[PDB]
């Protein structure tokens, strides 16, 4: 398949081939032009907070070491030795100076340098150049808040550049609030689907709540729960949904603050929530206050998804067309109390980890729309991001970004994918500008 | 067991395996499977308003864990050393339940097919509350679906029962490290 | 079991449950677990012959059934529900033990190797046929072959068995509805 | 591999390279070429005989969902959502007058139009162009004396002259006994073979009998017995082959009405099949009328495969170059008496279903042969299909098509195999076609 | 069972089928399921000292075999039939279990999980050595290690077990025939 | 990717690029380029000494039967029938005349010839040329000193001029020992790692021995355990490193005659392989003599490896470019002791085995070292091995081939890589031979 030529999205977003989701072809295309070129989630400061705390992490199909370094900085390497190749590190997390290889005992530090080989007095003599010996180095790491994104590609933009008009919305909860902590460690789940099914359900999609999680909004006890089997259209003006130059987008539930938790949390949180943003009004304004208490379902671009004020955090690490692990995080704010905190992050999981009743909701949809791509009579079918098309607004005096002015669409699909189909048909990073110079005309349209 | 010696052994297991190398009582060890059998039974057939009727007890906790790889050496890095894929209360639990019966859970159509297999079954009074019955047994647990989703698990369950209603001998604390980190079984919703 | 509350259970299911959960008879739930492990070495070591001699009576019927998936909320459509994997007499069953036993029986060189597991035993008398003894037991049944084929079974057994020949306890019935709707087995080639 | 030019079968059929058995290259052309163009077997009007009665079934790797409409026709339609792309049917039966999807809610007829979208008029206003969204139809669906096949090709030939000199063996059975049923729910096993390992041996195959049923023949009780160990072969003249036009053939033995089944059944079927030959004789002559109470084994092109007599319908649905999802199902004839029709179907399954000791015998001869394609000093080695070739006739006075006067052959594979290779390096059916327009003297050639 | 008439029956397997037949004694089987349980709990959780101390005797011999695959046919070829996957005494177990818990043991870190699934318990006394146990029991072994590894081994267990110090039965002789020809375990690493 | 150009091995044997651990299309490549070419280990005369004696093999992914004739000589064939291409022979040994297909009942004589074909004379009279009908022959088997290879091409070098230098080190306890007995069956055991990681370890990996086998070194009871946890560097002049022409090579660590093998058989051991030592200085010298109680570890390229002394024999049978099937034999001196060789076996199989302690430590690192190889950021890494390079000499006095005059090095790795570049970017033995014209100067460089 030609790539610089090759309609995979139609313009204005409005549709995507089937194929994107089964093609293992593409797939490889996409560790060269997605992965390899965005910014991707790694971990938060509350997992590596003190010098030598490390994780280990996907970028892609890489895996990678991220250390907390002496200096206060965290840097991230491929998690394989530079002698024979071998996986250095085999834990998901802990704490160490320096990482040693079981296979000929080559010792790295946590800043990645060459530190030890035995015997290289012996073996070696002066004719081995550790400095030049390395582990492979992530080019970029940084940070948003506490919450730490790594890009193996130099060329990038500064992850709050990458975040556009996205940022804006979430620096209520993720700035203002006083900060937010990743509880861990995260529940680890492998599905049947492309990573791009669930990126593309909590970037965008709100229409699927009130059917396919029926169930789960009449039994679970919660804040949303009116809409269980349709039974009801969320009011005019019950939120909206926005999308972003590099990809990323969300939809906003006004007031949600309880999100997906059950009865048993609903007053605790409304109180707590409403507290705050009482504190906030005065700070940043009626508006945004209003947004820290608001449901955000929202993907970072590529792979990385949550739920603020539900808490949920997702990484769809992407293993092959069909197969991608689910890692879930719970995000709580810094300033709950401790019992409170514990109380959500096991509400996180009850929902929407390993176990999570909402997310087994989800699992055949994501599983057999992915699966359907690889089907010969569908490839070439065309999935539909229409709805809400020709109302989008650009340059909102109160909203930033491309924006549909209502609760229920598919503005932020059209956004997410206009973004992936200019990485895909892009060498580099110009060219993927060159290709975005009329990112919002092309989402407003008609 | 000296911990010290047998280097990969966990304090907790050490203490677990003395609670049912003192008293045998053999009356005990069968009691136990005719209960873990007859729970299982109910759970395959997916009778879970009898389950929780029959075989939960009002204060039960039912956790199922998901422990962090760590090094084995590892004494430093402190931080919450495992997840909660279930940590339910009886409340909690129902709430499962009524998701798993509602008729717009369309992923239980067509009918799931669940096989249960409990083995390795002990049992032992505990010593300072003589109404509270430990029961440790292993489950493989079969799920299938939609004619070629076949799931499989395998768990260790340390179970408390004690005496409830009509003295019928309920649920009220079952705790699962799961063994696997990474699940290969689409998610964990199955009652282990 | 109220089938209108536990709204996922069948009328036979919710029948099979009854049966054991009255009378336990602690010494007949070890008779048959006797029964059954011995049946199941028997067919492990593929003493077919042994196994109809000792384990099959005469009337037999045995049984194992794929049932179509339905909808959940189906009530219109009518047609056939299963199909008939298994449903022998013993002269059929004999017939199935000498193909297995025929020298040019191809498939059988080299020799297969079986080993099944039987667990969740429980057993209960009939109300009315007093020398019939209703029996369910799970069966994991793993079967290997030519170097690197593995495959492996799972199923939930309901067995009648009665006094014959010389007072042996005999299977006059066993009904099996096989959980996986596609086999991923090759085939469905062996006595559950 | 450039499929116009590759010889992947040999002038008159007579020998094809293994690698066809195991290239996933050429399996994923079969897609297009095989599957995509050709008629694949359905259902029968037994099954789904009233108003919204519905199946699912695979055309090649395709799913579709099958419903009798409320004028009495039936049409299918991929079961794959429109909107984005989910499996719209989940069960394998039922009876419905649509079909919603479990996503996002939309419902469609049993017709395939897009009948409902939830909340429409709030969220795409008049926008949605429904009348355009309906379920992608399978072009072609007719039946064969309620034999329903599928195509999705709109240029291929009416089921009826596909069938070609086929069709004049089948009638007895199909039409002139008063019609079969097909008895369901079919087996289904999957097997570790490629598609045409079992079709070919079907199609054309008794030399195997003898000597791969051995056992099942001295065991198991049948008609065909005395073959056993290659004890005895049959008499002069106590069969045909015949191989036709667009690929379908079949073996011909005489009086084997009783087939397979076990001397249970075999005084009662002789009986059976004898009074209604009887009756047959004054209405289509003695020859047709013996046709009807003789076994047939046939392939049906490409992957539909049956033993008329023993009853026993397959369907070998092609997943991978080595991996084949095998469905079996009985056919009986409708005014057999109902205790005969179900003993029948019970030991169709007995010998040819999942636990068909029959069926079993076939196994590693299917599975390793396939598997052998794969390996790299076979990829380029001759399977031979040679025995009986320059004995074969056309145009023959009693018995069309090409035709070997010989119970054992292989004129059957040759057919088979001209066919394959036609489809294999044509890009449609006017090119194969003009591939075809001198078969039957290539296929009769020395 | 007559072997020139169960056709695919070996003698070895005929002569231990005869010795559980005979005397029948429930109360043997139990002691027989405690003790493996309680094996199959201390290996479980790695305690390998404490398995050695309290489950082997100083004269065991733990045997694991691989057998060539032959034809059913044959009769002239004669060389060796099986390998040795295992074939310990006490000290070579002893060195397996200090290669078990030596801190330099890499692969053991992140820890190992093990679930054990011990079933089909069979018991009978040697008739010529009163104070012998025959026990024989088929274990399902479950390994999961770092992340994503699952091993699952299946085997059929024939021990001799026998009183040592303390009066503690302490297993003798164990044998396995390995079911599977071709390991796809990545190794046979496990105590089965 | 264009085998003819890339550069998958550096100049020297220096580095390695990381996906040739891992690509499948190199996988494949190599299936035509090493395995279809080089010289594979099948079998030893101790495992089909007598006439009709048979054993399974593999030769790359396909599988061979390799019988003894009844002049005394070995043949091998193909395990694929002519006719339809099942697999002929489902056992791993025995003894036979012939073999017989289980699908239409051919007759194969060990000699490879089609000898019989049911009911013939009725069936192909005479048409059938069964002289062109023999299963596909292995067209060179050879022997050195009762191990038998095979090699599917006519023109490569004969099996001693293909062992290059590597033969005079394997002479003394080979040849002048009294001869070697493999003892069957072997072990058989699946790794996920590509089958080039066993055996650049087996080639020429000291390095790792003392980090990697600390634990079994220390526990295990035997002759090099002052090497666990690299507590202890061998001392100057503790053993030498040598590769050949084609890719062969070993290490040698002097004196090491109880290899593996636990303080149980250490004395006994010891004793046997001195006086053998004692003897043999008058026949073949001093050093020869010497060697023969030296530990070699050898890889007889590409994938038959062995610990001489310790008594492991190995094939790294090649599945995918991440699976290999392990194949283990036990090696023993003719002349010891009976009760001594069982011994030995059995200490072979306990330490090497499918459940070898000291195999198991090996594990992961061959299996990520191969997995890190699909990995997108590792793909285009350099695996190195330059350990040594510099100081190898070419026609020493003493010590024949490329030698390295230390321990521990990657000699062999470099020299088994040049010959593996060499094969890889060649078509026939005339290009390998012209691509290996400077081969000693091209290792001994700087
Ligand atoms: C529970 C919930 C609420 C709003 C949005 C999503 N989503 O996009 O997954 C999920
Ligand atoms: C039992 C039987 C009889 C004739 C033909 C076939 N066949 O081609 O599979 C099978
Ligand atoms: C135990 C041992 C000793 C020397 C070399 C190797 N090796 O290369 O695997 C292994
Ligand atoms: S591979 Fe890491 S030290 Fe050699
Ligand atoms: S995918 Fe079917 S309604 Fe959206
Ligand atoms: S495939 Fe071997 S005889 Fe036909
Ligand atoms: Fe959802
Ligand atoms: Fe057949
Ligand atoms: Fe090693």
């Amino acid at each position: 398949m030609n790539y610089n030529n090759k309609i995979l999205v139609s313009e204005s977003g409005l549709s995507q081939k089937h194929l994107i989701h089964g093609d293992e072809e593409l797939f490889q295309h996409e560790l060269k032009t997605i992965f390899a070129r965005n910014w991707l989630f790694l971990t938060h400061d509350s997992l590596i907070p003190a010098p030598g705390d490390y994780v280990t992490a996907k970028m892609g199909i890489d895996e990678v070491i991220v250390s907390r370094q002496n200096d206060g900085s965290i840097r991230a390497f491929l998690n394989v030795c530079r002698h024979r190749g071998k996986t250095l590190v085999s834990v998901e997390a802990g704490n160490a100076k320096g990482f040693v290889c079981s296979y000929h005992g080559w010792g790295f530090g946590s800043n990645g340098e060459l530190q030890s080989v035995p015997f290289e007095k012996d073996l070696y003599g002066e004719s081995l150049n550790k400095k030049c010996l390395g582990l492979k180095e992530v080019a970029r790491v940084e940070s948003f808040h506490g919450f730490i994104y790594g890009c193996f590609d130099q060329e990038a933009p500064p992850l709050m550049d990458y975040l556009g008009d996205a940022a804006w919305y979430l620096e209520p909860m993720f700035k203002h609030s006083g900060g937010l902590e990743l509880v861990g460690p995260p529940g680890k789940v492998v599905i049947k689907a492309n990573w791009k099914a669930p990126a593309e359900n909590f970037v965008g999609d709100a229409y699927h709540v009130g059917w396919t999680h029926a169930s789960s909004l009449r039994s679970g006890e919660s804040i949303f729960s009116s809409l269980a089997g349709n039974a009801a259209l969320p009011p005019e003006g019950a939120g909206l949904q926005m999308t972003s130059k590099y990809g990323s987008g969300m939809g906003v539930l006004w007031d949600g603050y309880s999100g997906v938790h059950s009865a048993d949390l609903v007053p605790e949180l409304m109180a707590f929530g409403g507290a705050k943003q009482e504190r906030l009004n005065k700070e940043i304004g009626d508006v945004r206050a209003r947004i820290y208490r608001s449901h955000l379902n929202c993907t970072v671009f590529p792979n990385n998804s949550m739920l603020t004020c539900s808490g949920v955090f997702k990484v769809w690490n992407p293993i092959d067309a069909n197969t991608t692990e689910v890692w879930t995080y719970a995000i709580v704010e810094k300033d709950m109390p401790e019992d409170l905190k514990r109380r959500l992050a096991d509400s996180v999981q009850r929902t929407f980890g390993p176990a999570g009743f909402w997310e087994s909701d989800d699992n055949d949809n994501m599983e057999t729309a992915s699966q359907n791509g690889k089907k010969y009579q569908s490839r070439d079918s065309d999935l539909l991001s229409n709805l809400g098309f020709g109302e989008d607004v650009y340059g909102d005096a109160v909203y930033p970004g491309v924006v549909g002015k209502s609760a229920i669409g598919e503005t932020s699909y059209r956004g997410f994918y206009r973004a992936y189909q200019a990485h895909v048909s892009s060498s580099n990073w110009a060219e993927f500008e060159h290709a975005s110079s009329t990112w919002h005309t092309e989402l407003t349209k008609t | 067991i000296n911990i010290q010696e047998d280097k990969l052994v966990s304090a907790h297991d050490a203490e677990e395996i003395l609670r049912f190398f003192n008293c045998h009582d053999s009356a005990l060890q069968q009691e136990a499977t005719t209960l873990l059998t007859q729970e299982a039974h109910l759970l395959d057939i997916q009778a879970y308003r009898a389950w929780l009727e029959h075989c939960v007890g009002s204060e039960v906790q039912y956790q199922v864990i998901s422990r962090e790889l760590r090094a084995a050496s590892e004494r430093r890095y402190k931080l919450n050393e495992a997840m909660n894929v279930y940590n339910e209360n009886f409340q909690q639990l129902k709430v499962r339940v009524e998701h798993q019966l509602d008729p717009q859970n369309w992923g239980n159509s067509p009918k799931l097919r669940f096989t249960r297999f409990i083995t390795n079954v002990q049992a032992a009074m505990d010593v300072n509350d003589k109404e509270l019955l430990h029961i440790r047994s292993n489950v493989i647990l079969h799920r299938a679906r939609r004619g070629n989703q076949v799931d499989v698990f395998y768990a260790a369950r340390e179970d408390k029962w004690k005496r409830g209603e009509g003295g019928v001998r309920k649920l009220v604390q079952r705790f699962v490290d799961y063994p696997e980190r990474i699940l290969q079984t689409h998610n964990l919703m199955v009652f282990l």
